[PDB]
């Protein structure tokens, strides 16, 4: 008897960095995913294990809307079974992912002349993230046998890199806003329905 | 992404200011671009990364700049150990893109080659093959055109050539070109000629012999 | 000193296999983006493969399904297994540490050479390049049809060095190499001085001394 607040995720004024990706938990509401697809202002809208029209006739215990910004050429990493900097060290979908990945170009919003340095991604990590794992540490990364102890230097690197988005970049380097819809099916009362 | 490096080769003297450019095809973050130096038979050496950061240990006369699609490597006062090849590289992608490379070489005055032609030896002929060799000796600049002719027919696809590095004393080049024929094909023709086009020659020079 | 040391390159037939090693010191292979980059004779650098700190791998298209990158953390060593090798794969192979936008490929090995060919070891035939019959005269030796590289040429047992140009070998379509070595001399010396090229092909244990005189 109440609308799911998808707009405050999709239409948010600022998006998270991918390494610190945002998660909105969605419960106790009615969600219309037909308006989402029929917006048709999305460069990517891909569903795994579901179909938009079909899932509008379904219920789930919870829905997660994860949102962040990556480069265009990295959007293909937001999918099950992918590897690469973003999937490995920033935002990992499970192999059995059930849900949808939505992306659109946000160059007019997230890039600026001289570079937008607000958006970052994790470049160095010793091991891959588990699915839906989120790592926000900024410890200096040790690439050799000598410990770093918080100071940059040879073999000692700050683990995050800025995208530095500029509007005249090639499209593959321009910012894309991403929302990942995950449909949690628990053995519990379903609270999100079409 | 393609990287177009210009010029392919540049001539310079010690103490010159040298500028090498790398044009990217789309517009890339400045942090993606690195410059490397390579000398013959040696591993590449990193000079600059993120388009302008000097690699620690690299002399300060090397400097990088640029953005968007256009990047530049500048050597402010060329030193003798700087004559070498230079490559730009686009990082953060797999595969990375490399520019074609710029060879920085020693400038000097134009010098015409002396041209020699060598018929195949009788010893080689007994074995069924004829190699005809044309030598271009101590010329400058490096650009040079060798055209083989057999009874005035222009030859293509049956020659190979090889060029020396710049001479340590007079900074010239030398070139060797080998035209290969079977013995029977060799014996079907009379006039074997090597025609050389070079900046130092007002008109092309031909050296020839008659088989026999 | 920080270093990477490659080994394992050598001669191999087309279709055969070869494993390269890169022993590291001063960087920890398991904690870095580690790459193999190759350079075929006369060409530029080509990136071949990468292994991420977390263990993901990637490969150039021309190498996919044939090459495998890997690593032994306990031995701080990077490996490239190369199967189904082709004549194209002939190159110097470098391992390198890749820092991406945080630094370039700042540490490189010295390189290890891989030659893929179906030719057998064979010493050269040395033919005179005879001074013309009509100031400066030129003569030389044509060192033809040998395998593998390298060959070395001196003149008059090292007593004659000035004006000598020994050219880089060319690979012929037969799979055998051929090079020429020349010297320019005063034409008045052709009647008085003897000219002998000394050719060494260690791989076949061949030594040839060829006297070159006017014809």
């Amino acid at each position: 008897t109440n609308l799911c607040p998808f707009g405050e995720v999709f239409n948010a004024t600022r998006f998270a960095s991918v390494y610190a990706w945002n998660r909105k938990r969605i419960s106790n509401c009615v969600a219309d995913y037909s308006v989402l697809y029929n917006s048709a202002s999305f460069s990517t809208f891909k569903c795994y294990g579901v179909s938009p029209t079909k899932l509008n006739d379904l219920c789930f215990t919870n829905v997660y809307a994860d949102s962040f910004v990556i480069r265009g050429d990295e959007v293909r990493q937001i999918a099950p079974g992918q590897t690469g900097n973003i999937a490995d060290y920033n935002y990992k979908l499970p192999d059995d992912f059930t849900g949808c990945v939505i992306a659109w170009n946000s160059n007019n919003l997230d890039s600026k002349v001289g570079g937008n340095y607000n958006y970052l991604y994790r470049l160095f990590r010793k091991s891959n993230l588990k699915p839906f794992e989120r790592d926000i540490s900024t410890e200096i990364y040790q690439a050799g046998s000598t410990p770093c102890n918080g100071v940059k230097g040879f073999n000692c690197y700050f683990p995050l890199q800025s995208y530095g988005f500029q509007p005249t970049y090639g499209v593959g380097y321009q910012p894309y806003r991403v929302v990942v819809l995950s449909f949690e099916l628990l053995h519990a009362p379903a609270t999100v329905c079409g | 992404i393609q990287l177009t490096q210009s010029p392919s080769s540049l001539s310079a003297s010690v103490g010159d200011r040298v500028t090498i450019t790398c044009r990217a095809s789309q517009g890339i973050p400045s942090s993606y671009l690195a410059w490397y130096q390579q000398k013959p038979g040696k591993a590449p050496k990193l000079l600059i990364y993120a388009a302008s950061t000097l690699q620690s240990g690299v002399p300060s006369r090397f400097s990088g700049s640029g953005s968007g699609t256009d990047f530049t490597l500048t050597i402010s006062s060329l030193q003798p150990e700087d004559f070498a090849t230079y490559y730009c590289q686009q990082l953060n992608s797999y595969p990375p893109a490399f520019g074609g490379g710029t060879k920085v070489e020693i400038k000097r005055t134009v010098a015409a080659p002396s041209v020699f032609i060598f018929p195949p030896s009788d010893e080689q002929l007994k074995s069924g093959t004829a190699s005809v060799v044309c030598l271009l000796n101590n010329f400058y600049p490096r650009e040079a055109k060798v055209q083989w002719k057999v009874d005035n027919a222009l030859q293509s696809g049956n020659s190979q050539e090889s060029v020396t590095e710049q001479d340590s004393k007079d900074s010239t080049y030398s070139l060797s070109s080998t035209l290969t024929l079977s013995k029977a094909d060799y014996e079907k023709h009379k006039v074997y000629a090597c025609e050389v086009t070079h900046q130092g020659l007002s008109s092309p020079v031909t050296k020839s012999f008659n088989r026999g | 000193e920080v270093q990477l040391v490659e080994s394992g390159g050598g001669l191999i037939q087309p279709g055969g296999s070869l494993r390269l090693s890169c022993a590291a010191s001063g960087i920890t292979v398991g904690w870095n983006y580690m790459s193999w980059v190759r350079q075929a004779p006369g060409k530029g650098l080509e990136w071949v493969s990468v292994i991420y700190p977390g263990g993901s791998t990637d490969y150039a298209d021309s190498v996919k399904g044939r090459f495998t990158i890997s690593r032994d953390k306990s031995k701080n060593t990077l490996y490239l297994q190369m199967n189904s090798l082709r004549a194209e794969d002939t190159a110097v192979y470098y391992c390198a540490r890749d820092l991406g936008e945080a630094g370039g490929m700042d540490v490189w090995g010295q390189g290890t050479t891989v030659t893929v060919s179906s030719a057998s070891t064979k010493g050269p035939s040395v033919f005179p390049l005879a001074p013309s019959s009509k100031g400066t005269a030129a003569l030389g030796c044509l060192v033809k049809d040998y395998f593998p590289e390298p060959v070395t040429v001196s003149w008059n047992s090292g007593a004659l060095t000035s004006g000598v140009h020994t050219f880089p070998a060319v690979l012929q379509s037969s799979g055998l190499y051929s090079l020429s070595s020349v010297v320019t001399v005063p034409s008045s010396s052709l009647g008085t001085q003897t000219y002998i090229c000394n050719v060494n092909h260690k791989p076949s244990n061949t030594k040839v001394d060829k006297k070159v005189e006017p014809k």
